[PDB]
């Protein structure tokens, strides 16, 4: 008899799925695999499924505002970063910590991973080379965020704690240059907006915005 | 490190490039006049082949394995010389318990004359006879069978192995407490042999 | 920059170079000359196509030996060193002069950077009574430091090295290695000296200043005209009739003639057989000889060890013979590594 | 520093639990059993069975963030036998493989003072 | 047919041969012999270290050319019939076989002068089925 | 000579056992002696240049 | 066993999903000492939600922790010892506890029991 297999699309790995800025393009993760899906009006289908290894299953994934690259931590300590337009893993690299949160720069030069331990690492997406590693604090890290113009000179790499805290980084100076304590339980959510006002969703109950500077200037706004 | 930002085309930014463990053991003096005999013959395997730092409190009577954050490769190998002391601890010979360490799927199964058969003194003393037999000679055809280790404590017993082997041995030594005599628990043995060696 | 140019071409898919027009075309015998230094330099193949090293000489915006120099430093690891020779070489007396030329190191190129490396370790003023001791130019010498920084940023954009801390700074010493690669830029000037009017049968007769009479045919394969001409040293290079000269050829800069008719080579290196065998052998004159008693064993029809003696060659000279782990493709036994 | 929880393995006869909970045993954070991770019967009591078992138990809590685990072996206990089993043996290696920080080990197994009688009979449970 | 004749402390074993029969159930050195002869071969290659300077061309392929040059073959057939066979063989074996073909067409050259002199026959010919294979 | 005076001469054995008192491993950080048959200096061949007596036998 | 012939039993019929996120909706809280111990800071434990300040209460009320002395005092030779503490009183993440009970390790009880001597065991009550 013919037969036609209908396949599930986002199914066993507790990871977030990510699309671009068009809705044309979607990743998500089966259990060991990550199915890219193509929305369009009327013809959504499939693009190609990344097989790696059936045992550890995709940690975490993240794809650029731009359908350009895919990158992936799956269970082993290491990120993979995966080219699009040809369809072929580019590099991947050992990170001897578990990430799980994968934050992309609007513009798709710059990617961090965060993981368990604290110590959270950016890599350059074109070329797979980490700038900087941060130590960052000692509680499990629950969220990151960027702020990048596109056309500018200062970067921010916002940070926020299992702990109740938030550990905005410079990015072209790499110095801790404001460590704000306000909740109470983990950051899970982040956001950075233009002036500097900076918005918190801890995960208890709050919604905190504080008024910043590049300088000390930063309260509670 | 330096901190320079480099502006490329599009406007990109462009950066580049920037534990010790413990266990402890006891070992009791009945088996602590052997370790002090054959000590010189157990920690060169557990200094030069597993990077293990080994310590004796003698006034604690127990051994003490740290390993080093930076000297150390495996992770394992802390647990492997565990394992390898612990055998000993339990009276093996030095050669089996250097198997246990050379090995990563050796394993060791204790049980007790009590937990298979309730036995009263004098039956008791008849049991470990019947397992023994005369100069060894059921025993050690029980090893030569299945190829692991016996040793026979006051009351518990002890066998080292494989998972398998040390099963059929089990299945030997439980049909000799029942009361099987040698020569039919031994005509088992030779078959169960026969077979193993055909497989 | 002719050589430069027509790598360009190349790289930029012009293949047809001969026939290729300009509105005020070059001199096509100076055009041929280019595509065969470059094909004896590494850049271009036999069969005139590019090369991975054409590729970095065309990323590169600079002069195809000083690029070769720079991409053989960046693989042996003298890049300090290097970026101050090409640097200086783009923009008592005899007392320092013997101190900075370093014995027995008696390449220039050493000398200068001996000169270098002294002038970055004594600081200020003392910079300047430094310089009229040994008669130097502190313009010239702050043109260095300033090119071979500028040179430093351009390969670090190139990333033809690793960069950490992104602004770029500056910084026995492997002498094998660093004649080794100024070989590797100074092909194809090669000389070697010849018995016997060199060695110390010209220790006679005059006092307190002796004459050495440098008797040295000058060989390349790619200049047929010059190929094996007997040349005499320049007198004011540091080599000036000297004698009791360990090592055999020398790689020079330029030839040039001047007084009395008399040629003579601009800068040395003093080298040797398995090093001029390395060079050639990634260049292209290595044209290599039947193997030879000693075994030839051979691993499939492809592969095999043997030994060759390879000729450097209007005739070339020979050198040693080596072993050599080459394979067969293409209808031809092409050389992998050394032994 | 660190974080620790309690790594309770019970190393039945004919099957494993690898139950890994917070202090004071009432969050349980994950368990598995032999069967469920190897797919048999026999195969439920198998050196094969803990490893997969200590592998996706300490993913799971290192995903929870609990970097270093006091660990509590235990055996069938009652009449049957007393003695943590190969089974047991296996997870504890797996787990110091995996890579949780074993903090220190313990052999928990309910020892009868005096114990009732014990399912076999006269002649003997077994074979 | 004239050729002549002639551990690890951590040990490896797999899940039949010591007894993990579930591992068995459910179950998931020739390239050590390869690098082994590329170190044989290396052994014999630094053993033999003779540095006598020896010619570049060969007395044969010397002799070839110039045969080539002259027109004519004769005494390359001359020092071919009082070769050594082993020399032979070598020679024929380490022609040079580029894309302008200049030594074979040489050989066939100097083979069929050969044939037309007539002489030793049975070695023009033995020599020419030599090259074809 | 020396190989006889080594032989002969009363060893010095050193039965220091890694272990009991500190940490003896990788990374970081009880002598008794045995009469030989003769002392080297109650020999009979000393003072005499080419004779080899032995002591043992 | 989860292999395709393991015969269904009643059994799986109606199961539930996966969506309860439990570990994000569970509540990390340090549990403290009494003042008499040198080290009072140890671990932390899960309380199972925040929407219930009584269940919060009422769990944290109940809670029996156990430690040992050698890691409570930093002398690691209380290793055989070990207590048992229970919280009773919460204030803001950080828990107060008090003593309840001690015990040795199995392992030091039976490597004092030996085979030439008689034991001798005092059992008392008191207040």
């Amino acid at each position: 008899y013919k037969g036609i297999s209908l396949n599930p699309i986002y199914a066993g790995s507790s990871a977030v799925a990510t699309v671009s800025e068009n809705g044309k393009i979607l990743a998500t993760p089966v259990l060991d695999e990550i199915n890219i899906i193509d929305l369009t009006p009327g013809s959504r289908k499939i693009l190609h499924k990344i097989s790696n290894e059936d045992e550890q299953e995709i940690t975490a994934l993240k794809l650029t505002p731009d359908g350009q690259y895919l990158t992936y931590v799956s269970q082993a300590q290491l990120l993979k970063i995966f080219h699009l337009k040809t369809g072929k893993v580019v590099r991947s690299m050992k990170i001897s910590s578990p990430s799980y949160i994968l934050d992309a720069d609007s513009t798709s030069t710059l990617l961090a991973v965060g993981g368990t331990d604290g110590s959270i690492i950016v890599v350059d997406i074109e070329n797979g080379y980490i700038t900087h590693s941060f130590k960052g604090h000692g509680g499990t890290i629950s969220s990151l965020k960027f702020y990048g113009q596109l056309n500018s000179k200062i970067w921010l790499l916002a940070s926020g704690d299992t702990n109740g805290m938030v550990k905005v980084w410079d990015l072209v100076k790499r110095k801790c240059l404001h460590t704000l304590q306000e909740h109470t339980s983990a950051v899970r959510g982040l956001d950075i907006i233009e002036v500097l006002n900076l918005l918190s969703g801890g995960r208890d109950d709050i919604i905190n915005l504080w008024d910043f500077n590049m300088k000390k200037k930063c309260k509670l706004l | 490190e330096s901190k320079t930002v480099v502006v490329d085309d599009q406007g990109k930014p462009r950066f580049t490039s920037a534990k010790f463990e413990s266990r402890k053991i006891m070992v009791p003096p009945h088996r602590m006049t052997p370790l002090r005999n054959s000590w010189t013959k157990i920690y060169p395997p557990l200094v030069e082949h597993l990077k293990l730092q080994v310590r004796m409190n003698l006034k604690t009577k127990s051994v003490e394995l740290r390993t080093n954050p930076k000297f150390t490769t495996d992770p394992g190998a802390l647990q492997k010389g565990a394992d390898f002391i612990k055998a000993f601890t339990l009276g093996f010979d030095l050669d089996d318990s250097i198997a246990l360490l050379r090995l990563d799927d050796l394993y060791i199964e204790t049980f007790e004359v009590k937990d298979v058969k309730t036995l009263t003194g004098d039956h008791l003393s008849r049991a470990i006879g019947r397992i023994a037999g005369k100069d060894g000679k059921t025993k050690f055809a029980i090893e030569n069978a299945t190829r692991t280790r016996i040793v026979l404590a006051d009351s518990k017993i002890h066998i080292l192995g494989g998972f398998t082997h040390i099963r059929m041995a089990r299945e030997s030594v439980v049909s000799l407490i029942l009361g099987s005599p040698p020569g039919k628990v031994y005509g088992n043995l030779r078959t169960v042999a026969s077979r193993l060696k055909e497989r | 920059p002719v050589e430069s140019i027509v790598l360009q071409m190349k790289s930029m898919a012009i293949h047809n170079i001969i026939n290729f027009p300009f509105p005020t075309p070059p001199d096509r015998v100076a055009l041929s000359k280019a595509i065969q230094l470059l094909q004896y330099l590494g850049a271009l193949d036999n069969k005139e196509m590019i090369t991975e090293d054409g590729k970095k000489m065309s990323l590169f915006p600079l002069s195809p030996r000083f690029s070769k120099m720079l991409l053989v430093s960046d693989e042996k690891a003298c890049l300090p060193y290097i970026v101050a020779i090409v640097s200086a070489l783009s923009v008592k007396f005899y007392k320092s002069r013997s101190q900075f030329s370093k014995l027995d190191k008696f390449s220039d190129v050493f000398r200068l950077l001996s000169v270098v490396s002294a002038m970055d370790y004594v600081p200020k003023e003392q910079k300047e009574i430094f310089m009229k001791k040994n008669f130097l130019r502190g313009k010239l010498m702050e043109e260095i430091v300033k090119l071979r920084k500028q040179l430093m940023y351009i390969i670090k954009s190139n990333t033809s090295k690793e960069n950490i801390a992104v602004v770029i700074r500056n910084e026995v010493i492997q002498i094998k290695l660093l004649k080794q690669m100024i070989c590797a830029g100074f092909v194809d000037h090669v000389a070697v000296r010849a018995d016997v009017l060199f060695p110390d049968d010209a220790k006679i007769t005059n006092r307190t200043s002796i004459i050495n009479i440098p008797y040295i045919p000058v060989l390349a394969t790619r200049t047929p005209n010059i190929e094996d001409c007997f040349v005499y040293i320049h007198p004011t290079s540091i080599l000036n009739n000297l004698g009791e000269m360990p090592p055999k050829y020398m790689l020079y800069y330029s030839l040039h003639l001047g007084g009395n008719n008399k040629t003579r080579m601009n800068t040395l290196c003093d080298i040797a057989s398995t090093p001029l065998a390395n060079i050639a052998r990634k260049g292209l004159l290595l044209t290599y000889s039947k193997p030879l008693g000693l075994k030839t064993v051979n691993l499939s029809p492809t592969e095999r060890y043997c030994y060759v003696v390879p000729r450097f060659g209007k005739i070339g000279w020979d050198l040693n013979p080596i072993a050599v782990h080459q394979k067969k493709q293409k209808g031809q036994w092409t050389v992998i590594k050394f032994i | 520093s660190q974080v620790f929880g309690v790594a309770r393995i019970y190393a039945s006869f004919n099957d494993t639990f690898v139950h890994v909970t917070d202090l004071s045993g009432k969050e349980t954070i994950a368990r598995v059993t032999g069967g469920m991770k190897v797919k048999a019967d026999r195969d439920e009591s198998s050196p094969y069975a803990a490893m997969l078992a200590a592998q996706d138990v300490a993913a799971k809590c290192k995903e929870v963030g609990i970097t270093a685990v006091h660990v509590k072996i235990r055996a069938t206990g009652g009449t049957r036998t007393k003695t943590p089993g190969p089974g047991g043996q296996a997870a504890l290696r797996a787990l110091a493989r995996s890579g949780l920080r074993i903090g220190r080990i313990e052999d928990v197994t309910p020892v009868p003072s005096d114990s009732t009688r014990k399912k076999g009979g006269r002649r003997g449970r077994r074979l | 047919r004239s050729k002549p004749k002639e551990l690890p402390f951590f040990l490896q074993l797999s899940g039949e041969k010591v007894g993990d029969e579930a591992s068995v159930r459910e179950g998931i050195h020739r390239r050590d012999q390869e690098a082994q002869k590329k170190l044989d071969a290396e052994e014999q290659m630094n053993k033999f270290k003779v540095t006598g300077r020896l010619g570049f061309e060969s007395h044969f392929t010397k002799q070839l050319r110039e045969g080539s040059q002259s027109k004519d073959y004769s005494s390359l057939l001359a020092t071919l019939i009082n070769f050594s066979p082993a020399a032979v063989d070598l020679e024929i074996r380490s022609l040079n076989s580029f894309e302008p073909f200049d030594e074979i067409v040489w050989f066939i050259d100097a083979l069929t002068q050969g044939l037309k002199s007539n002489k030793n026959f049975e070695l023009y010919e033995t020599f020419m089925s030599l090259l074809f294979k | 000579k020396k190989r006889v005076i080594d032989d002969e001469d009363d060893k010095e054995v050193d039965t220091t056992l890694p272990g009991w008192g500190e940490w003896a491993g990788a990374g970081s950080k009880f002598i008794k002696k045995v009469k030989g048959v003769v002392n080297k200096d109650k020999r009979r061949d000393k003072n005499l240049q080419n004779v080899i007596i032995n002591e043992k036998v | 066993a989860v292999g395709k012939n393991k015969r269904l039993s009643k059994g799986k019929k109606g199961q539930k999903k996966r969506v309860v996120d439990p570990f994000t909706r569970k509540e990390w809280f340090d549990i403290k000492a009494p003042s008499t111990f040198e080290n009072r800071n140890v671990g932390k434990t899960l309380v199972n939600k925040s929407t219930g300040l009584k269940s919060a209460s009422d769990a944290l009320k109940g809670r029996v922790v156990e430690v040992c002395l050698a890691d409570l005092q930093g002398s690691e030779d209380h290793s055989f010892r070990k207590i048992k503490l229970r919280v009773d009183e919460v204030q803001g993440k950080n828990l107060l506890t008090n003593f309840h009970g001690m015990d040795f390790t199995t392992d030091k009880l039976r490597s004092m029991v030996r085979k030439w001597q008689t034991l001798i065991e005092a059992n008392v009550t008191v207040k």
